[PDB]
DNA sequence: CCCTAACCCTAACCCTAACCCTAACCCTAACCCTAACCCTAACCCTAACCCTAACCCTAACCCTAACCCTAACCCTAACCCTAACCCTAA
DNA sequence: TAGGGTTAGGGTTAGGGTTAGGGTTAGGGTTAGGGTTAGGGTTAGGGTTAGGGTTAGGGTTAGGGTTAGGGTTAGGGTTAGGGTTAGGG
């Protein structure tokens, strides 16, 4: 018996946070997991490309922020950037 | 096995795609296009299975070949 | 845990371990995985909101691939972000063209001999 | 008793509102195995791969039919022709 | 004195046999700078970038004109129409 | 302030471009449609180059950032740059 | 003897590709025969491209390689057109393949 | 100053090996360098993807051979595979 | 007629035949990390066969979605002269 | 600053847009006739995992030989005049 990732508990928690009166199926969970994996792979590839182009070895939040600004269009990009900056400030202010 | 795709199947596919009128050679052209696409996909899956030191083509190799060709597929596999 | 400090629900250590194992860079930061988790959380929240709206409009209390396909094809931003994405058992939009219509009656029933 | 060019919209809406499969299973599996036998013999398929390939082929055929119908509508013709599918395959970039 | 629809092939062959540039330089640079000033001001261009962008735009316009001409030929029409460029932009996938 | 730069693409320029592309007959609104399409493409490319230059902590757009943006958009370009 | 070019029978550098693969962070361990295989593939591709360019230059009555000859050799070969599909070459050119309808009749 | 790669001497040597009566320009050299860099980047990406899919850490000649067989069509793929196997056997025997 | 592709004088025009020195490229000496092999058990893929019931194959029909001359007409680019706004180094 | 690639008024003629009727390859409903869909028997390879003895890639360390940045003029190709040869209205 091996062990798989299966991003399901966090998705269910987010769904119950935004709408506790609705649920999800196994096919929808697999679709959401594949979408999250594809987004993570694209973000990792963009960050690696930016690090190789900038002649740097480390990865900071600026690289992922620029990758999100480049992948996402406009309104979604600005919203994700604002939410990420808020989360970063909340994590920095509270150790 | 090439003539397995019956006429009602292509008719239902065209009705689902929004086609209101079909000619005659459209069935043969779609059959050839599907055969070519299946040949390419099967060749890619065979290459992936030979690289993975296996014989039976699984769903993961199919997803990898679909991502390499440029058309992702969600739901099936992981 | 980082979920009680950053105010999120997605795991950060999992993304950090995946980035360290994927061999994407020599050094992976600590705020970058938090930013990625926040972006993924916002995207998942938006997708779940769209799916819930589609389910409520379709008189359903569950999330089916049809509702996800409808919410993806309806939003212009989601269609541009996920262009060449095929969803199994999803469906298509029944947007009939203006020419593909029964049109008006020509000569009653198209008969010049009456 | 109905008139032609009127009951097709009902069937179109019925096929569009449903998300079921139209292509069969045994003939598609036989064709896939016959195609795979040309490269390397003694090949097996775990069913799920054949279903994924069938779904991908269905999506590709749906997209091609949509593009052909749009091109025919632009060309002032409700019906389709082999030249329409040739123009579609030429403009889309897939070969020729 | 020649007939219409006959001397166009000579100009087509003359323009196809040559690999020179047709778009100017100063108006293209002015348009590029005016477009760049909408996002962030105080921007400079090292000429080579403007030439690369002009070459890319020329290649894109050549490809679009080829696709439009092929679609018009298939539609039994030597001339082009805005509906032809709309069909081209719709089938090619770019918006 | 820079203005009247959208009308810089003259009619003979588009005529020569169509003659090089194989077009033997041009209508009227084709020039305006091509101008709008080129403007949209230039806007997108300039936005991508500005984002890349802002990520690189620079201001003047170089040829390397242009090549990177062209590769990200999906159309590579050889010869110019490296 | 002292270099890999005299042992593998090639001219492309192998240590350069190995160092580039080690610095690109593509994998944890990069082999030693894999860079030789990549160098051989690159050498064969460069030889084929140079042969096509020389043939195009000889057909165009020229003794040098210009981007026009490279574009012509790329667009003429069906395999090179499929390998390099969406590739734009600056100062290259296009093919003067007039359609059957675009004729004075 | 700095130091750049500039794949030019090897390309010139190959050109003189196949045709010593012809030459090359700077633009053609840059185009060839960009093409070689793009091919190398694609091969490295395919090898990394194959290593991540096969759950392995090392990279052998089989991965690059499969990447070449997948990227190249048919005749060119077989020719490159044969040339690579010949070079590998020559490097192993000597 | 009106251009149109084909041979001999030169004047700029752009690559080629050796050079040189600086980061970059291969061998040697010791070592553990992860590559394919057989010992191995049971769960999934496959072939001939009853069923009986929805639809695919042929058979007469007549009518409207298709196409080839008529004859009235208004839309687009063959010159060419005028004028103004792109194209060239300092 | 200077000069040649843009800009515009004249005009008549050739090509998209509307008309009128026929006949054939496409719809639409009906009934006699295989092939697809599950339903249900064991098995002959096929893929996964743990333990033990091996051999090629990753850890400093000096030393050399060749690839990167100048000097100059020389040798393939652009441009400058016509004279002869041929595509067409």
């Amino acid at each position: 018996r091996s062990r798989k990732e299966s991003y399901s508990v966090y998705v269910y928690k987010v769904l119950k946070q935004v709408h506790p009166d609705t649920g999800i199926s196994s096919k929808a969970m697999g679709i959401m997991n594949s979408f999250v994996n594809d987004i993570f792979e694209r973000i990792a590839g963009e960050a690696s490309r930016l690090a190789h182009y900038n002649k740097r070895s480390t990865i900071t939040s600026r690289e992922i922020q620029t990758a999100v600004r480049l992948l996402l269009p406009g309104e979604l990009a600005k919203h994700a950037v604002s939410e990420g900056t808020k989360a970063v400030t909340k994590y920095t202010s509270a150790k | 096995n090439i003539q397995g795709i019956t006429k009602p199947a292509i008719r239902r596919l065209a009705r689902r795609g929004g086609v209101k009128r079909i000619s005659g050679l459209i069935y043969e052209e779609t059959r050839g296009v599907l055969k070519v696409f299946l040949e390419n996909v099967i060749r890619d899956a065979v290459t992936y299975t030979e690289h993975a030191k296996r014989k039976t083509v699984t769903a993961m190799d199919v997803v990898y070949a679909l991502k390499r060709q440029g058309r992702t597929l969600y739901g099936f596999g992981g | 845990t980082r979920s009680s400090r950053a105010g999120l629900q997605f795991p950060v250590g999992r993304v950090h371990r995946l980035l360290r194992k994927g061999n994407y860079s020599e050094r992976v930061g600590a705020g970058a995985p938090v930013y990625l988790a926040a972006v993924l959380e916002y995207l998942t929240a938006e997708i779940l909101e769209l799916a819930g709206n589609a389910a409520r409009d379709n008189k359903k209390t569950r999330i089916i691939p049809r509702h996800l396909q409808l919410a993806i094809r309806n939003d212009e931003e989601l269609n541009k972000l996920l262009g060449r994405v095929t969803i199994a058992q999803g469906g298509v939009l029944p947007n009939i063209q203006a020419v593909l219509l029964p049109k008006k009656t020509e000569s009653h029933h198209k008969a010049k001999g009456k | 008793r109905y008139r032609p060019g009127t009951v097709a919209l009902r069937e179109i809406r019925r096929y569009q509102k449903s998300t079921e499969l139209l292509i069969r299973k045994l003939p598609f599996q036989r064709l896939v195995r016959e195609i795979a036998q040309d490269f390397k013999t003694d090949l097996r398929f775990q069913s799920s791969a054949v279903m994924a390939l069938q779904e991908a082929c269905e999506a590709y055929l749906v997209g091609l039919f949509e593009d052909t119908n749009l091109c025919a509508i632009h060309a002032k013709r409700v019906t389709i022709m082999p030249k329409d599918i040739q123009l579609a395959r030429r403009i889309r970039g897939e070969r020729a």
